[PDB]
């Protein structure tokens, strides 16, 4: 039933009478459910040790991954340049699944097409198919540049992207003047970051390799910042505001801020800002190349190295009050601009929060997931505010960056009581806040079903989540927040010290029972 | 087949079988069979709503996976999908059932899935449905469709045939092709079982292995989405002799003439619990009506089975596929928000619903409201331009 | 008892074993206490209609107001001038009252003095205490400027202010050109906006009334602008950011932005920036003068109309969409500049969200307080939204600001079960969500018991705080946000969304019982 | 840290003043000598603040409605005038309490008259009179009513007594006239001493011809435990482990029944001396009842307060005594073991009201920490002759000392913590050097007791060694 006054969505109608009664008669009569008793020991048996361990002897089983694969980055990075266009050739599904991640992570239009290969391709290759889909994407949506990746159907079958391209411009298909960059995204290989690494290297081959002769380091007085897989438009943000504020000359190669913030103003733009394809072009002229997440821009710097002869500085993520110092300084010496006080007074701010919050956030732990930069960054962040990262995973993380965290977490008291999981996923991340409880989660909105699991062991083992990551599916807007420079610390900071203040007062909100506790002033 | 490079909505035929007609069976454990991708992007993905404990009994909206490495693209993964198998028993104990949902790389690799599924089963006596649902076949998710639907035919359907101890009644019905998005399959069992009729089977919308098995049992197959399990419905119909029926329960005019028609299967008894049914919601609908369709009386709607509702709130559908409203995805939602049109996803019912039956129609009706008189719409151009 | 390994506050160290029993024994023995049954008794007879009717019958007993009083107001006025002292005349607790009144709500130190006027001086007056004190301020913190208010003591004493300052300039304890403003603020009149009203009117007064011979208006080529009663950080900011941005001379006098957010860099500020004594000299020179806050700024608005020959544009406070248009419109008139195509990018960019967050912003229910100007404004943001403001609370709105709520709300449809209460305070607003609940109430920390009190009802008559307006102390740094202009809608309707998505979170976490809900997506 | 650098960096403090502030506020500072006895010939206060010098001090209504008499949870206290008294002491101070806020507890409310204009012209008696019928009807559970008077309720003229005893006699109902206007003496000592007299004249007695109380040998009362943060209760726990009765709690926690029956106990344990010897004097002198001062800040005091009440009792109240000891010794041993190799030899510098500058050194001293600089806003020259012998000698002694005196003396000292109120926390937090509220605990605590010593021990290694506060000086200044 329902009453026109007041419409009840199946939140709360499925928990009126009628409906629990049917519900529980279809269970008792044909879902042949186990007794509730054999499922409540399978679920406490589930957050035990001895579960814990059964769990991370998998060696074949995966289950709620923490990555995506390659074609979603580098569809998100190719997203990054000007009128510029997605193609992923292989089949039409990964596109469709890409196109709708990105739509419910940035709730914006998101542009990829798709060659649309079928079981025919699965013989003779996709060349037609690689010859019709530039055809007609180039006939249809107009776009100044073409950024080719692949499914898994193609590379398995072994399609090669750049005779096919050849062939389609030799063929007239396309003009052979239009740049149509390509890199081969194998979805088995990596991550979606790795993919990230993958388009960016392939565009600026593409741009740069044969026209090296001419190029002179440093003179065009630019430095190049290559951001890397970033779903925050408040970071791109942040890097140009603060670069604009030193006064330092910079180009941002693969900037999707503007295309995935259009204005709502009665008209559908397709492209909208992006890096240049004379941006690109003059990139090797730069004084240096600065990559904000080197951990998965493996490729990127061994190109711009090797190829442009920038000298890259070693540099972590800008994350939190450390690494942005040393982010800006770098940058003041490469370009040869004295920070401003306007930067300094930030990061005077900054600090200003960090003691006034510093007895709420001091020694609080936290479980945290997501990709291999953001999460270090993180790690760093929490360890600067005194609080303690026991749980680290990365399931796209390698040996050689839990090395690095590792000797992060070395160097801080806070670090001594944190582990650092590669290649675990969320439901080893689930067993592991079971059995030693952290205070909050860090992760994307995937997580939101661990903090579920936990409130079913009961209210004091619930961990409650915190959404800095990618993707955030079930709040509005988080994307256009900032984790990057003081800024994206001050956002960070106010984050969690407000999680842990409405914990708390969940906590004591019982009267006469807790609410001695309820204090109006924390 | 779909034009290289003219950016399609349409998914693919894993799309169809593991997102649309398997995923939703919660007690069963469903193994997106390659790399991530397939399964992380499709996870939680559609509002399949079910009733279970989730990672103890029930799976839907989690994702499993082999996660292929190119090791496993190199050598197979025939010997990594068995290990996977011991280990979904070894930590998913009260799984009733495994199935392997093929991805792209599968059917090129010549995995023999079907072998590994046959002998995992025999040994742990346990339904492992092995699908060739690789992304590249077929040209859309209706391939997907087909196939789910044969490995049902093929590997569940008839291990219940020589059992004989369900109590069947005359009045006993099973709905198929219902995938509960937001609910909709309980408003439509609601009044289904308030008509005096048994949903013995209820699949794959919070559907169990064992109501798949209960199907053959029944006396009417109701299927709602025709397209999903055509296949299914025709072999039931040959095989066991049940008569498969369509139906619509999207608007009050549409469930009353549903509710009717299945009414009109069975005998009188049903008949008079179909009428006291209709008039013990006519009420309801009929204020539902009273209140909204003043607001959307006159105004014009594209969409890419609802005609119904839309016209009996005062609408008029001016455009369909396969204004002053557009019903559509997500990938194509934002691209009309951004040319002024008020929108409404009919996937998943924009995170609202259910849709279907009286109870539904109330929901419905309020959202439309909702999004086509928002006053976001009429906020669009700055005043200064 | 404690382990030295998880030390517990005093939640949840209480709820021990043994501190219950000794609470028990404590209440049974000595307390008299009223039967548990009694006292349930009479908060459900608390919740109920009736006792609304009683408490709404109140006519001399307020209970939990939602005003403070005017000093506060005229000292959080004079902060925001170059080097100015607040000073208070009259008694020194309400001195430290307001300071610990601003440090618990900006997290920042808040300078003021009182010549600490003594029932000695409860006879003969504060002549000599404004002498010594004067002399001593100026001695000892060296201010360019002392601007002083009144306590309700020294106005109930009628002491003249005027005639104390000149005798104490005429006396020698302070130099005949030192700037001395001052404003006569009575506690029992009005509230703290009133104060600052007051305090403004003083020191524009002050500085402009015997040097309008030669003032000329619109030569400077500048706006003045009037925030009036501030407590966010970011409205100081997002306003001269516009202005910026179109391009617009302007001078915001009293800007206390920042001392108000001084860097912690190893030294202390007691003055930072501020309106100079030159901006104040010159401000009848500009074109026009534009009120932020018009109904508290009344005495304002009439000096500067009568005086500095401003014709005050009739401007609602810049809050929400339709607000902050109009804003700029008058603003892009008064200057001759055009709007520029960055803030109305942000404006598309607003609406953009507001079309993505309508489904779940549609048809919610919320309790509101605050001062006049931020509730109306809050009221037309929320009918903007599709949201329905149901309980209108001002403690300090008048009969006249009420017609104007009142009419906004009659140009909704979403404003039909609206109402308005002037002279109200937060016991009355209790009644009013209990026996007619909202979905949220919007207002300051204070509220965050009327929550409590709700829970205590019931998990399903429980009605969340979302924190907006002053004073907020129990959560860190809101402060620092933004609740005017497109930048403030936003970060408003981000608050509003993601509260609705938590709580929907919050009610469909049960295992097997409400988390078919529980969608990823949202 | 010499003494006649202490005198010479007061003397340069003081060149800033004029000459008739510098003269009187030369007589606040001083150096300690631990061993002088009458602080008279060292230190002066209880005096006016000079004008204009931004003193820390509240009122006499802070020291009445705020301290003593607020925390009394099942009264409802009208804060008598304009709204900002109110308002700006609503839950500020963290004195904690059982009950049902708005029905049986009232502790966190903002009771006021809300006086307007034309109550200032014509007064307030009828409205204070309207007032308490409309409390009495809206909250019929409270079991009495006190009147704080503001600032102008004696300026104008009002008669708060005769309508309390009208209303009072009307309603049966205790109503509490509270004479506590803020300009009434210097600073919150004044309110303390009037609320003491009020609560003599109104409260106390009430029971004085009541015999029903089972009284016992083990009867004792706590006095000036106002409960910041369950102080109250973790020093009631340890007194009752001991097997004493604790009938009273003054004023954290306090119900007015358990006021009545003071007067019942056998012995007096004052915490706060200067908001309630007052009264203890006057139950001395009336009921004959003994009253001592105990201090439980830190394992030391805490033993040493607890053998001290001990010795007051038979010997089965010692030999509980012992086996409190004896049960807390490994807790409070593993507290000093974890945190006093990470606060040894760190110096404090603390400026609160007028108990714990002096109560607190105990705490610090126990982990291993020196304080080199005391104060306070509001006390009387009996707390500082207690104060000298606490402190070391050629430490730094200020009385109502003012903002910039504070800054000047933290600049020249450079202690590296300090603990004082919300008014100076940010300042030297800005400074660089780490704050502790040594009032509200900084929304932490109890720090009464052994589990309050673990507690304050986490807050003040949390704060003095946080990460923070070596990140104040940018990398390239
Ligand atoms: S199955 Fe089909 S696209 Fe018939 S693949 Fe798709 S839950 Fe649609 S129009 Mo999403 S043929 Fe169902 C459908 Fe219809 S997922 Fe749902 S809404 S009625
Ligand atoms: S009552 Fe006094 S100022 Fe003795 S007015 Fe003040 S809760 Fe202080 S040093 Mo705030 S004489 Fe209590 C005090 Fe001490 S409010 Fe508390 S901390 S032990
Ligand atoms: S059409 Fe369908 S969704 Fe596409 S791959 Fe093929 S089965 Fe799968 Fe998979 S991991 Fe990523 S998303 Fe693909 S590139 Fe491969
Ligand atoms: S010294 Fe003390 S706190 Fe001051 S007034 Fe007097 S009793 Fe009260 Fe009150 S309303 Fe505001 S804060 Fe004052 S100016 Fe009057
Ligand atoms: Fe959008
Ligand atoms: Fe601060």
């Amino acid at each position: 039933s329902q009453q026109v006054d007041k419409i009840k969505a199946s939140y709360p109608l499925f928990l009126d009478q009628d409906y629990k009664d049917m519900l529980a008669k279809k269970r008792d009569g044909f879902e042949e459910k186990y007794p509730q008793d054999k499922i409540d020991e399978v679920f406490q048996w589930t957050t035990t040790k001895e579960y814990q361990e059964l769990n991370f002897q998998r060696e074949a089983l995966t289950v709620n991954p923490a990555k995506a694969c390659q074609p979603l980055g580098a569809v998100l990075c190719a997203l990054g340049f000007e009128k510029t266009m997605p193609y992923v050739h292989g089949s039409q599904g990964c596109v469709a699944y890409f196109r709708s991640y990105f739509n419910r992570h940035f709730r914006e239009p998101v542009s990829c097409v798709s060659d649309s290969m079928t079981e025919d391709a699965a013989v003779f290759g996709g060349q037609q198919n690689m010859k019709d889909g530039l055809q007609n994407c180039k006939a249809t949506y107009k776009p100044d540049m073409i950024a080719v990746s692949t499914t898994c159907m193609a590379e398995v079958i072994g399609d090669d992207l750049n005779a096919f391209i050849n062939n389609s411009k030799k063929e007239g298909f396309i003009p052979d003047e239009f740049p149509v960059p390509f890199a081969h995204t194998p979805s088995f290989v990596g991550s979606h970051v790795t993919g990230w690494d993958n388009m960016f290297e392939g565009i600026a081959r593409y741009f740069t390799l044969k026209s090296m002769d001419d190029k002179v380091v440093g003179s065009n007085k630019k430095i190049n910042i290559v951001p890397g897989f970033e779903t925050y438009l408040g970071n791109f943000r942040v890097i140009k505001r603060m670069l604009s504020e030193m006064g330092v000359g910079y180009s941002l190669l693969s900037d999707p801020e503007e295309v995935l913030d259009t204005p709502a103003d009665g008209q559908f733009r397709m492209y909208a800002g992006g890096t240049t394809q004379e941006e690109m072009k003059d990139a090797p002229n730069a004084l240096n190349t600065v990559l904000l997440q080197p951990w998965h821009l493996e490729k990127t710097k061994k190109f711009v190295e090797g190829t442009w002869k920038h000298e890259v500085p070693k540099l972590n993520i800008p994350m939190g009050l450390d690494w942005t110092d040393e982010f800006l300084m770098k940058v003041s010496e490469i370009s040869g601009q004295p920070i401003p006080a306007s930067l300094t007074k930030e990061r005077g701010r900054l600090v200003d929060m960090m003691t006034d919050s510093h007895t709420w956030l001091h020694g609080k732990r936290f479980a945290l997931w997501g990709d291999p930069d953001f999460v270090m960054g993180l790690v760093k962040f929490l360890l600067e505010l005194g609080c303690e990262p026991v749980h680290i995973l990365c399931h796209n993380g390698n040996k050689r960056w839990k090395k690095a965290v590792d000797a992060i977490l070395a160097a801080s008291p806070y670090g001594k009581n944190a582990t650092v999981y590669i290649g675990k996923d969320l439901w080893h991340l689930r067993s592991l806040v079971f059995t030693d409880k952290p205070d909050f989660m860090i992760g994307n909105s995937y997580g939101k079903f661990i903090q579920r699991d936990t409130l079913h062991k009961g209210k004091e083992f619930e961990v409650p989540l915190i959404r800095i990551g990618f993707p955030i599916f079930d709040r509005h807007h988080l994307h256009r927040s900032t984790t990057l420079g003081y800024e994206g610390a001050m956002q960070i900071l106010t984050t969690l010290v407000n999680s842990i203040l409405e914990r708390l007062d969940e906590e004591t909100r019982g009267m006469q029972a807790t609410d001695y506790n309820h204090d109006l002033v924390r | 087949k779909s034009q290289p490079g003219l950016m399609t909505i349409r998914g693919c035929a894993y799309a169809g079988s593991k997102g649309v007609v398997w995923g939703p069976i919660k007690d069963m454990i469903h193994i997106s069979h390659g790399p991530v991708g397939c399964g992380q992007y499709s996870r939680a993905g559609r509002r399949n709503y079910y009733i279970g404990t989730t990672g103890v009994n029930a799976f839907v909206t989690m994702n499993f996976t082999s996660d292929f490495q190119e090791k496993d693209i190199v050598f197979g993964g025939d010997k990594k999908l068995a290990k996977l198998i011991d280990e979904v028993e070894t930590l998913f104990p009260l799984n009733k059932g495994i199935s392997v949902q093929s991805e792209c790389p599968i059917g090129l690799i010549g995995d023999d899935i079907e072998s590994v599924s046959k002998v995992k089963g025999a040994e742990l006596s346990k339904t492992i449905v092995p699908v060739r649902c690789e992304g590249f076949r077929g040209v859309s998710q209706s391939l997907g469709h087909h196939i789910a639907n044969d490995a049902v035919r093929d590997w569940v359907l008839g291990k219940r045939d020589e059992d004989t101890t369900f109590a069947s009644t005359p009045y006993d019905v099973a709905i198929i092709g219902d995938y509960n998005i937001g609910g909709d399959a309980w408003s439509s069992r609601i009044l289904l079982e308030e008509m005096g009729l048994r949903c013995v089977a209820q699949w794959s919308g919070d559907g169990s292995i064992s109501e798949i098995e209960l199907t053959p049992k029944v006396k009417l197959n109701l299927v709602h989405c025709y397209r999903s399990m055509n296949y299914i419905s025709r072999h039931m119909e040959e095989k066991y002799g049940i008569p498969w029926m369509e139906y619509n329960f999207f608007g009050p005019t549409k469930t009353i003439e549903s509710l009717r028609a299945i009414a009109a299967k069975f005998d009188e008894s049903i008949q008079k619990k179909c009428e006291e049914v209709i008039a013990k919601y006519k009420p309801e609908w009929e204020a539902v009506v009273a209140k909204y369709r003043p607001r959307l009386e006159g105004k014009r709607v594209m969409l890419y089975h609802v005609i119904g509702a839309y016209e009996d709130l005062g609408m008029e559908v001016v455009g369909t596929g396969y204004p002053d409203l557009i019903g559509s995805g997500i990938k194509e939602k934002f691209i009309f928000q951004k040319m002024g049109i008020p929108f409404r996803e009919m996937h998943s019912w924009d995170y609202s619903g259910p849709y279907h039956g009286f109870d539904g129609f109330a929901i419905f009706a309020r959202d439309m409201d909702m999004t086509l008189n928002n006053p976001c719409w009429k906020k669009l151009q700055a005043p200064w331009e």
